[PDB]
DNA sequence: TATATATATATATATATATATATATATATATATATATATATATATATATATATATATATATATATATATATATATATATATATATATATATATATATATATATATATATATATATATATATATATATATATATATATATATATATATATATATATATATATATATATATATATATATATATATATATATATATATATATATATATATATATATATATATATAT
DNA sequence: ATATATATATATATATATATATATATATATATATATATATATATATATATATATATATATATATATATATATATATATATATATATATATATATATATATATATATATATATATATATATATATATATATATATATATATATATATATATATATATATATATATATATATATATATATATATATATATATATATATATATATATATATATATATATATATATATA
């Protein structure tokens, strides 16, 4: 028993590893080219909307997952973080009130799902234009977060999940960290991507 | 893809396709020389075979859900487009509350698919005849949960 | 239950999926080359006609569907814009009062009805010349839609439906987005694609 | 990969990748001559098959526990997150005491897993009818571990 | 019998073995350039964590085994420096109490398996910023190593594993041997793989 | 490589790997040639099939001796690291004295051994019901000493 | 190489290796072309397979000769080394003297080969009782020479 | 140039820090000088494109003939020039081959054993990894499947008529090409048949005996 | 029982030799001749088909239009929802296998030595031969082209003229006008970059110091070869 500790996050190859399995899958229903053309196109759709937002919100959001929770079992958390930017905001299609109704129904305390709700909010309005002008100039707070969410999700109706797919992002060009401004800070991510071919010959 | 009443040709297209995918999945390069073998073909075949019988299995309740949707509407009148959302209505409801009881009551889901059916829930429809009739969405909403609930016998 | 929320649009690859799944399909039937031209000028009228018609008309009214009956109900609307599109304008098959009477049949509000059409004709008259001839330079209203596109329509028999496929927009060339006067604007779109050739070699 | 109930979908499902890596494996590059050949082409079928039948007979114990676990959950209306998680504890507790016994006291594994499990050990829990109830984890960890002896008969 | 002695260590070669065989393994899933930057990205990862950690803990170690247990039977130790590694540090999954019980069932004497979690700890908090901010200043010793690390383990709940594995030495730069300060010492390695190149006409 | 109980899946992983080293001997360069020509591929296969049998023909006795190990740490309780040292230790007392006999006598291995066990040789040991115990490695090693001239009919 | 008792494996090795060098020799330079045509590779294989053939043909004399050597050390109880040597020395005096005959008498050979195993020529061997026994090499050495002249009855 | 040590002198290097002079870099903004990019309209300067025709210049293409310079071709014969083939022997040169032995070099092989190299295998814990599997949910992406409708695209289908391109069918005759069929005889290539004898090759068949090989039958011991 | 060995011996037939001889048939020669074909000429004539024209019609089909509608499936959207998979991330946990560690052994191969032999080839030399092809000489004819000449004639091509004429593109004017670029202005902006400042602070260098120390090579001595 106890063979290894495997462990899931973003290496540095998912992307590799996703491009090549489906390419090799696809081969066989494309021919060369356009199964590489297909892959190319959906592992960029893919990365500009779940690596841009779950995963920065996820790297966000785990030291004070461990602060509160600290377990293994923080795995109801993610699913909340994860419904809080899918259902919650971009969609508006549900209030505050399913949330921690549900999450207290799972047994989580509801101050915990308050704040975490408040810090979703304080970075994905970051992130994300739209939800920061919806939300305005608010700070959440476990002791404000869920009236003012529930104002802003009942003042609009049930938005087409169109919006959390693509489009979102797709309609504004947003400033790069390759700029100024706001937009200075980065790129040491991407710069190492640089190194990396020099390095290979390429 | 267009709507298409459930029937065996539909059975036999999954079928097929899923041939198709596997094939594609086990020689991941190597395609044309598993195509050639007549004995990974034949495990390819019995696996689609078993995935085509697991998805069939695993879809009658949802069957179930849109035919008595389907009764509900033409007893009210209503046009086809709203008797297919609320097909899909009565599929969500029994998926995430009848049977797996995610953690949410029916109330909530009910004014969830409220908001969702807003512009404001009476709506007017005019019969072959020209009689306009009104129907309320939350009554016939509620109405189909207790119907729902009488299927399963729950 | 809950499985997956999927979204459906135009992204970016939906011609790569198109020209290789039909392209596998027809190789069957034609050979390698025969089956490769095919495709490529099926997708290229499926482009000129579906895409540069429909898939802008769509992007351009998706707000003010939300703003009006925002639901992921908001079916009702995509039918009738279609039949806008192709049934009163490119057609003259059907009078205003079709479309109204049959909408609230279907229990849509009439004023909202004669909103869409003045828009979805605001819009058309813009993509289309020979409907904005057809029209005359009238801003559409509720208060004026319905009188004005019964004049065009009753004025008109019913066309072939030649006209609404491919020929209207065959015998007539426009002004390119690469051009100067009022062809300047949109070529962003394309950039992007030349940029990704580049990045991959091509 | 997502939550899938096991069946034999999943044995074919693994036999096949596993035929593909197994290609892969033997002609470290002549990958497409080696996938001509008929004769080593039933080598490596029946590698697979051998393969898939090791990891099959050596799953059974897993099944039965994660089969006690949900018993166990059912019984005491318990979501679906702690039923997996207490399913993977009832397996750690089988491999490595049960059956192999790295030098540990089943006590010891026990507030391990205790501590894994704290945020403390009293969840609230809203059942289906809106009636709230709370378990200690502790008890119910220790609870499975004596069911779980019954089951081996140990 | 008596065939022969082999010596299993990292060789120099262990790069280029594990990248060999996993690229040609992998072509047959991916095509050349797809499993090239895979087994790129696999081992660069191999690298940075299990070398950096492990293989430099157990440099350290393996005189310190000799001396106490001198033996090809240094094999329990070897497991314990792995649990201690993996168990207690960087996841505060198990306090010092378990592993001087279960190796003290193993047949390990006490005070020798509190002498090596003295040492093991006294190197990590060289190698790994975080715990030894955990620890901080405190020499561990036979005497008193149990004790502190029991507090801090009691302090900290189980950590997800993704600590230990990617994201510790990810979120965070360190001090080059290429460096001022502390990192002026050990080019010595890298140079010989310079100099390698150069006589290879490389 | 991890630890893994024999089994015919052993076996067909050394059929095939030596089907790559050998396709890898032949065509020193000219690989992909060698490759495609079907005779000097039977050749191969069969090549390989006789070194595999070779193989496992001259390994049985091995087993034997891990088999014997097994069943004496299990009746003293010893845990799994000392029982493949034990396992080594028989295999080379039976490989270098029982089988060849190079030229040494039976207790100098033993006391070699022996300073190989040291640290020094009568190590506690903790079962599963917490009562320590404790063996003396000298004894044990005598032990199966004998226990394996049993064995052989020596 | 290490040392491998004869058997079919070392046959298929030697044919293989053959291959390779005969491939090399026929395409001094163009080796790839002439690796591409079949034709010259079936004439290559079937000039392996009739080299190895000559090979085994001319071996089964020195396979006896090593074998009564062996017989003989194991009824003297000598350690592999010297059963070797003799091995070699029975192969020496068969080839040049009893097959071919050079010009040389036969004791002459026996003292060359005695001058080849000084230091002088009774060796003190510890058999596995503790029994030392001494064994002079010119006896043993006349020894097996008649019982060379034996097997083929010379 | 080496061999021991010691200098100066300067080439780097690495030690710790400090300057100076720079080369960049990122930090925020400001200049100037440029390199591009737009955003709208004006230049002159090519660059093509037209759209109209007209030039000169040359690229080809014809149409008729004439040259010249060549490229082949055939007609007949004659040279040199070298290629390579046979007909006669002789050389050198080296390609293998064989005949006896002796080398060195190396390819394996076996005989003992000893290293090291990594190839796998079996005995217990850590990696990245993917093989997955589950077991719990959540994503995006996708393959499909519905459920209502709407498109465009093409797959057929039917409805009515019209084309075009073919596939056959018929209705008259006329071709060429061919498959046969006759009707006369003549060839050639065969397939058999006969009439005479002779072969070689092999199918059996005898007539005597001798083998090996194996098919079964007749005296006691094992699987 | 059936079948396999360990000796002796039959009969029986399966073949094979060891000689002589049949008859029979399998081919093959050797001549003469049939007869039946398989084709092929040689003329004449059918008949039947395979095509092809030569006109006029069909029906049938293959496509394509020309309008209208289906139903069906191929895709694509439009929205809601499933189900099944392809992946991915979340956390926990097994088993399996694929590579790497961390020790102890195997066996197995890939090598490398450590001695002694083989055997087999790869070459090399040591004499004597071959045959074989590689060339070269020493006397003669073939195609064979490789050229050249020596006349005549083609056809074909390369060009060049000698007229007329196209078409085509190479440029150039003549006029008008586009569109696309190349640079230039004309204003307002960007972004990007080249530098330069304007302060700060790094990082990497090029040097220069400021003490210590290496190794390295540039020289110079201080004895020696």
């Amino acid at each position: 028993g106890r063979q290894s500790h495997k462990k899931i996050d973003v290496r540095n190859d998912t992307s590799t590893r996703y491009k090549g399995k489906l390419y090799g899958i696809f081969v066989n229903y494309m021919g060369e080219k356009y199964a590489q053309q297909l892959v190319e196109n959906m592992y960029s759709n893919y990365n500009d909307v779940f690596v841009e937002i779950y995963n920065k919100m996820h790297n966000a959001l785990r030291p004070t997952l461990v602060k509160l929770a600290g377990a293994g079992a923080t795995f109801p958390l993610w699913q909340l973080v994860n419904e809080a930017i899918y259902a919650v905001y971009l969609t508006h299609k549900e209030t505050a009130s399913f949330l921690v109704t549900k999450y207290v129904a799972r047994g989580v305390p509801a101050m915990t799902v308050k704040t975490l709700l408040a810090e979703v909010g304080n970075q994905l309005k970051e992130l994300v234009p739209a939800v920061a002008e919806q939300i305005g100039s608010v700070t959440l707070d476990h002791t404000n977060v869920v009236s003012t969410v529930d104002n802003i999700v009942t003042s609009m109706p049930a938005l087409p999940n169109s919006y959390a797919g693509v489009l979102m992002k797709t309609k504004v060009p947003t400033v790069t960290p390759h700029y100024a401004g706001t937009g200075t800070f980065s790129s040491m991510e991407s710069a190492y991507k640089a190194l990396e071919d020099i390095e290979r010959g390429l | 893809r267009r709507n298409r009443r459930l029937s065996s040709a539909s059975v036999y297209r999954y079928y097929l396709k899923r041939i198709s995918m596997n094939i594609g999945t086990t020689g991941h390069v190597n395609g044309l020389s598993i195509a050639g073998n007549p004995e990974i073909m034949r495990a390819i075949a019995r696996l689609s075979e078993q995935e085509t019988y697991n998805w069939v299995t695993d879809y009658a309740p949802s069957h179930l859900a849109k035919e008595v949707v389907k009764q509900i509407s033409g007893k009210y009148n209503i046009p086809g487009a709203y008797q297919g959302l609320l097909m899909a209505f009565a599929e969500k409801v029994l998926a995430n509350y009848i049977l797996d009881y995610k953690g949410e009551p029916l109330v909530e889901i009910h004014h969830n698919f409220l908001w969702e059916l807003m512009q404001g829930f009476i709506y007017t429809f005019v019969r072959k005849d020209g009689k306009p009739v009104t129907v309320d969405m939350s009554k016939v909403l509620t109405e189909i949960e207790d119907a729902l609930f009488k299927l399963v016998k729950k």
